[PDB]
């Protein structure tokens, strides 16, 4: 619930659950616990709910590569504790 | 421990 769960020695949690965190330019970070086929959009919308952001205003990158809402933990090959980076993005309309 | 998400059923 509001507690932190142990995970030492556990690769994957029951039916392919793994955790990722998303960190902004400003050093603000939220983590999420997500399943392997589930799109990155789910954590992104959750980020907006928790940490007070608008979804079209934020876009995610992995090491200088754009990652898109249709992309995934399977597709980007995310870990049990992944780290994903945010840029605040001008969308032109 | 922040976000446990779902759009798939939980398990």
């Amino acid at each position: 619930m509001a507690d932190e769960k142990p995970k030492e020695g556990v690769k994957t949690e029951n039916n392919d659950h793994i955790n990722l965190k998303v960190a902004g330019q400003d050093g603000s970070v939220v983590q999420f616990k997500i399943k392997r086929h589930t799109p990155l959009s789910k954590l992104m919308k959750a980020y907006c709910e928790r940490q007070g952001l608008s979804m079209r205003q934020i876009r995610f990158r992995f090491d200088g590569q754009p990652i898109n809402e249709t992309d995934t933990p399977a597709q980007l090959e995310m870990e049990d504790e992944d780290t994903i980076d945010v840029f605040q993005q001008q969308t032109g309309g | 421990g922040v976000i446990d998400l779902t759009m798939d059923d939980e398990e």
